[PDB]
């Protein structure tokens, strides 16, 4: 007969001791523990509310990778990538860059956990944490792979983040902040808490979802059993939260989840945002991207942050009212320099199109709709080369994203200046200037791709410089995603 | 306009079709790219200062550290469909020899020398864990990195057979205080306290090529033929079945750890200079290897000679790698 | 002479970067940053003048003024935008 | 370490004993055993080409039915079946109703070989196709369960086998014959060698292909997976064939050839030939029925039989000449008598339809075509009820099926009648009489359909009689698969 | 119009949503729908004499045996899941045991032993094999007939481990004539003629109800209790852990075999007189039982002592049905 | 005097079952399988006559001939041909 896991499973995570031969702060140095003061007693109340064991883990998981796999093997030949509709396309190729191998470090970010977290309960849930982005990154790498020969752009799945393209400067940007870069305690609360629990949970969902209404069921497998791994290291950072605030620490506590909020939802907004309400076709439109946001993740946080003693971050209101915008902003710049980017931006502007964007979002054609008037007349009258930059647009030094707002008959954009240490910065919102002034010494001798552009460190210095300083060159360079179909709507 | 290719970009012109393993696993690390600013924030943050120091200054030295390949080439894929089948294999043994009574069985004395040589090892087998995840986020490679995952996870494997029968030994010998003790036998037991200093002191060991040969090429031997070797042949003739296979079983993972150490060694040794480095830190630790093993098999029967059993087999594998 | 700043154009969506001229006047700084805006994502208002002001703090550069005498910071933010005086 | 397989397969079916306790005879008895004269010494040279063992079964097919279940469950929700063709939804009603049970009969045909055959190698093979057959019975019943609530014709992938309904008479007719109610040597002749090595391999190939053109991956899958089981206890009947022959036999051995192969290829001609040129729609149609029997099942047989020392069947040539016929008749049958089957036959005859029909069998149009021009007619000038049937056909007292064949420019329908102890008899073919004459003790006192009704057996003794006796009601009754849409073509 | 249902039309109005297993066990076999004339032929032919006087008139009697349930439960798709299972554990234990040189480890008098009490079992495990093969194909209804598919594997699944045992036994005593000598052994051993007479005989017994008597509640029983239980707990206790752990892996095979008989037992009775029937089958066959456990047990160590056990076990599996 | 029979008829694909009566003509035979083929899946020939022949043997019965007289067992299959005469 077997054990009940309820009976034996505590003994599996007691193991603490008190060191001897060498010192407490030597074999949990506090730059990598973060234990704060907070003693090893007080991290062993730790406790994760879903728990797991090994024997559990690798049969669970043999049965995730068995049918995923079954699924794309089975489907393969049918190739529905080659009839696939181009916005879709085009997400996937987004994702796979952008995603892959940020996957495959969150297993080091684990690891970090793993070897340096005094709650020895965290210390095992991470190791199956490790274990799971080994699976995220593996499987998220095999698949794009199915496509190299279709397009060179999918061998961005593999080489994004070894670029200086301005997305992956982006995503290193966000990602290095949050996990690689901090101390354990900081990456549960950061990582696990903040962005996996509060979006990428809900994300990855929805994208099976829409994954799904494309008719595109390798993808939507593909997706949906990543999720399915998600909360349970997702759970981590909750724990971490209670003890923090149950001894002397609200306000730590609350500073890096203000933080890590407002850094992932920048990320969400270029990355998520632009694809709900623009690449998927219309008909498909589950939902609007503010609805999504509004229904999804905002109102879970606020459960969250009450159920855990916390506040809501000071920014709260104007996220609320971001949600209007940010957007919008980032899909025009992502768009207008499509060459810039290693997927085809879609435009998703016909006359459908916006009478559907202008009921998710009133105004919408008296703003962002006038930069698409001028964009459109002048792809009607025959002046393509109007709609492709001639310069670089200005960087916010902290997400690494345009500094882009609402423009037209309610203009409304901003730069959140800061002169430190004689150096000018640019900033996109109030929020991410202050993530900058709480911790300089963090950010403080990065540089932005307009720093560099500026610094010389870009040569030739010019348009087609950037371009191989970026690893861009034709074959990847972006383009119109339905190569300007739409564009016989207006003639 | 840039053709379409037949493998990453990364893998072009290798001959023979690239494997799952090649395709999964290689030049996934990216804050190698940029030695002098490792993170995509400021280059004075203490992290940065971590890699610079414990990463790339290392003295174990290769021009391309993403060449390397595991000789098992696991992926999490095949690390799943291996271990699913070693772990029905395992709770098949512990489902069994319940049925059948087997720790009913076992002699006062025996029972004893559980307490005493057995169970304590949780502690020491998630000091393993916390040694190889350590490997993982410091080493130069994603295929490095690799290995040193999938043995995490063996640690995790090791520290749960241990917690399991540990709950049944407490089951059907409740005055013994089986779960309870072992943190002051592992604290205070004078044959523990060669192992406790030798892993406390290794896992302090930051520098990545450090880290691997303190607690691959020279902790783990000499814990493995301490604990899987010599304890498990003393379980078998003592009447423990269970534990004479439980043991076995692991010493599979051991072998597979081993498998990987060398041909990690195997391909620092391309390297004028390397043999030299790895000797001179065997030499540092193999002292602390030697109280390990002579403090725990002393205390066993016939002691002297598992100490020199053990001494001579866990040598034997660095003497293999040509160290 | 050759001097960074950044274009924030009314009615745009975005701020950008506009290499000016050391000698150039506010109104040549206007014609500089209307190229990478006009046409491109704005529309031509031709009964107005392109005036330019400080982002940090509003304050307006008369016409002729020169970059030169502007008291700007390297890549300082500047407000492009529509009057008639 | 582990034994190499090689090294002691043999022992596995090292399983014969002299009885003593009782006689061989009584252990094997003739009528379930067929040893025929042929000693237990003679058929232990028994030797199976495919060699399996019962860790390699589980472990392998473990593997099989976690991917097909996969695949079912994540494309459960897409609801292909709801925008698939009409005419291949009827190709799956038609699958699993004439299929589904007859595959679990097919275990107890495999059963028959377990405990029955002097061959130990057979037994043994015999196990696992008893094992294979009751995964294709079970699985064949679990997918068309999706799909209850959409039709109640899904309902006859469990209950068609147990109807009077013609096709399902037609059915057993056929399996009872071949599998049921032979002796074991026979079974592994007529079943494994005739039939599933001589159709329903290819077969099952096929329609996998077929079904993934048709974009149902769910069923393409099914098929597929079905089909990687066939060999293992298709292999058996080979060596059976090889022991006649060597020792006194060719001629016992021959006559179940000729006899399983006719049998087979008749069921095959209503159930796989109308399929293939008339419900596939013609832009999926990558080759004719006659194309496919002379390129995948006929150069087979020869093959394998001058392989074994056989002679091609006295029939061969008619054969090969009815390949042009047989299922246009079945077809046209079926599909007037629509009501009396279970799915919606599709006409398949509109103006693009009739010239491929045309290329792959000249003289269509002036023989089959001249029937259809009639049926055409009459729905034009809006009288249906001349498209359906006010009696019965003549039914063949071998197969079961109508007597039917060239119509029109080159009428050719012929009828081998025989009188045999006072009754008549009616033949579809020379060689259905043929089965007949050469072991009449074994047809002799079965009636078919006409036979039952004209006994008195049919009541009330009209159409809606015999339909309540086929237990069909509206709801299951089979009508045009297109709802006549093909018919606007005409006008 | 007929409506679509919710389920099966065989299945409708059972309150609770029908399980897997009902879905794809039940209501099958379609001979039983004219026991005047089973197959679609002529009712004259051999076979349709067979089915009717074996399978129709058996004086064991209910009026809907489609109504039988598997306690278990088995599907093709989880006897495979529960299957593959249990053989990673027994490969996992020849592998491993292999490893250690287990056969090296026996006595002479224990090799001499197997030889003579254990290798000839693979003849009377593939005519169990027969035995359940047989039931399959004559039983009254579909949930029957597939405990008896499962069964027949399991059957198979034993000979399986036989026949490999037996090599590895042959290349460690090549001089004994392991795989050579079992047919003589089983057919002149006077050990084994209690049992070879006892099979021999219940293999031609084609009443479907005096066939799953004779092999399920009399000849199992007995084969399980002598070569399951009493050479298994001798062979634990000689030494040999393998086949102390191979036969008892085995047994859990038998206990599911009882399971549903007694549940098919417990249905028939039911019906008034099925006991009396049952009862008289048993009264039958009883006694070659016995005889089969004497011939064997006595020859063993012990031998007195084993046959109390083995006759007392084996009678009560049946008493606990109710027989 | 009902009686049953198998109806061949020219140009059909199906030979089928016809109820016919022991006191009808051939004539009036042929009219009762028509009834089952023309207009149906055969084109009415009104230049032409119906014939009864026996398929077995071809024998040609008159067209006024009865079946009562005609010899023909239960089920008999009949040709049903078009003719001048
Ligand atoms: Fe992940
Ligand atoms: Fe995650
Ligand atoms: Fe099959
Ligand atoms: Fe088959
Ligand atoms: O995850
Ligand atoms: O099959």
């Amino acid at each position: 007969s077997m054990l009940k896991r309820e009976d034996w499973y505590d003994l599996t995570r007691t193991t603490n001791w008190t060191p001897k031969y060498v010192t407490e702060n030597e074999l949990f140095p506090e730059e990598m523990s973060g234990a704060r003061g907070i003693s090893m007693e007080a991290w062993e109340k730790y406790d994760e509310p879903y728990k797991i064991t090994y024997p559990e883990y690798v049969s669970i998981q043999r049965e995730k990778d068995s049918g995923a796999y079954s699924i794309k093997a089975a489907l393969e030949r049918d190739g529905f990538v080659d009839r696939a509709d181009p916005g879709w396309v085009s997400t996937m190729q987004l994702h796979f860059g952008a995603i892959a191998l940020e996957e495959y470090a969150a297993s080091t970010a684990e690891a970090r956990m793993a070897r340096f977290a005094k709650a020895p309960g965290n210390r095992n849930m991470a190791t199956f944490g490790m274990m799971d982005e080994n699976r995220h990154g593996q499987i998220q790498l095999y698949f794009p792979y199915a496509n190299v020969k279709r397009s060179r752009k999918w061998d961005w799945a593999h080489k994004a983040i070894h670029t200086n393209e301005w997305a992956a400067i982006a995503a290193r940007s966000f990602w290095d902040d949050m996990m690689m870069t901090r101390d354990s305690v900081a990456v549960s609360i950061m990582l696990t808490f903040a962005f996996e629990t509060g979006f990428s949970n809900m994300q990855f969902l929805g994208l099976a979802a829409d994954a799904a209404e494309a008719g595109d069921h390798t993808f939507a497998s593909l997706i949906s059993s990543i999720q399915t791994d998600e909360s349970r290291h997702a759970q981590q950072g909750g724990p971490s939260l209670k003890i923090l605030v149950e001894n002397g620490k609200k306000d730590e506590a609350q500073q890096m989840v203000d933080v890590a909020i407002w850094r992932s939802w920048k990320l969400f907004s270029v990355l998520t945002g632009p694809i709900m309400d623009y690449y998927t076709p219309l008909e498909s439109r589950n939902q609007s991207f503010k609805e999504f946001m509004l229904e999804w993740i905002v109102a879970q946080f606020e459960r969250q942050l009450l159920d855990l003693g916390l506040d809501k971050p000071w920014y709260w209101d104007q996220f609320m009212q971001d949600l209007d915008e940010t957007h919008h902003g980032m899909h025009l710049g992502v768009w207008y320099w499509r060459p810039t980017v290693w997927w085809d931006p879609a435009a998703g502007v016909s006359p459908e199109e916006r009478e559907w964007l202008e009921e998710k979002y009133p105004g919408w054609n008296d703003t962002w709709g006038q930069c698409w008037d001028v964009i459109t007349d002048n792809l009607v009258n025959g002046k393509p080369e109007l709609t492709v930059p001639e310069t670089l647009p200005t960087i916010c030094n902290m997400c690494n994203l345009p500094i882009a707002h609402t423009p037209g008959n309610k203009w409304n954009v901003k730069d959140y200046q800061l002169e430190y240490e004689g150096r000018l910065y640019h900033f996109g919102s109030e929020a991410d200037r202050w993530c900058f002034q709480i911790d300089p010494e963090r950010y403080k001798n990065h540089t932005n791709l307009v720093d560099r552009f500026l610094k010389g460190e870009i040569q030739p210095a010019d348009l087609a410089g950037a371009l191989m300083y970026m690893s861009l060159e034709p074959g990847v360079m972006g383009d119109d995603a339905h190569d300007y179909e739409w564009v016989k709507a207006y003639q | 306009a840039l053709k379409p290719l037949k493998t990453w970009s990364h893998l072009a012109g290798n001959r023979r079709r690239p494997s799952e393993y090649e395709v999964v696993s290689t030049n996934l690390h990216y804050f190698t790219d940029n030695p002098e600013r490792p993170w995509e924030l400021d280059s004075n943050l203490p992290m940065q200062t971590w890699y610079k120091k414990y990463c790339f200054d290392s003295p174990l030295k290769h021009d391309d550290w993403n060449a390397f390949r595991d000789p098992d080439q696991l992926v999490y894929r095949t690390y799943n469909l291996l271990q699913d089948g070693q772990e029905s294999y395992v709770q098949g043994l512990f489902d069994q020899l319940n049925d059948r009574g087997h720790d009913q069985m076992l002699t006062r004395e025996w029972v004893e020398t559980l307490a005493r040589f057995y169970t304590p090892a949780r502690y020491l087998f998630h000091a393993l864990q916390m040694g190889s995840v350590y490997i993982h986020q410091i080493a130069p490679a994603s295929t490095i990195t690799n290995c040193a995952t999938y043995e995490t996870a063996d640690h995790l494997r090791w520290l749960t057979h241990t917690a399991y029968r540990t709950r049944e030994l407490a089951n059907c010998y409740p005055d013994v205080g089986f779960g309870k003790r072992e943190r002051d036998v592992w604290e205070n037991d004078p044959a523990w306290q060669g192992f406790r200093e030798l892993i406390e002191k290794a896992l302090i060991a930051w520098d990545w090529g450090e880290a691997f040969t303190a607690i691959n090429l020279v902790t783990k031997p000499a814990v493995e033929e301490a604990l899987l070797q010599q304890l498990g042949s003393l379980a078998q003739s003592e009447g423990d079945t269970l534990l004479g296979l439980l043991a076995q079983a692991q010493k599979r993972d051991a072998e597979r750890h081993r498998r990987w150490s060398s041909a990690l060694v195997k391909m620092a040794l391309e390297k004028e200079g390397n043999r030299e480095v790895l000797q001179k830190w065997v030499a540092k630790w193999e002292p602390l290897a030697d109280k390990a093993i002579e403090a725990y098999c002393s205390a066993l029967p016939d002691g002297e000679n598992a100490i020199v059993e053990a001494k001579s087999a866990s040598r034997y594998v660095r003497q293999m790698m040509g160290l | 002479a050759t001097f960074p700043i950044m274009s924030n154009f009314e009615r745009d969506f975005v701020i950008q970067l506009v290499p000016v001229d050391t000698e150039d006047t506010m109104d040549q700084v206007a014609e500089k940053c209307a190229y990478h805006s006009i046409n491109r994502r704005v529309h031509p208002q031709p009964e107005k003048i392109l005036r330019v002001r400080r982002h940090e703090d509003g304050t307006l550069f008369p016409r002729g003024m020169i970059v030169s005498d502007a008291g700007l910071r390297p890549t300082e933010t500047l407000d492009i935008i529509f009057m008639d005086n």
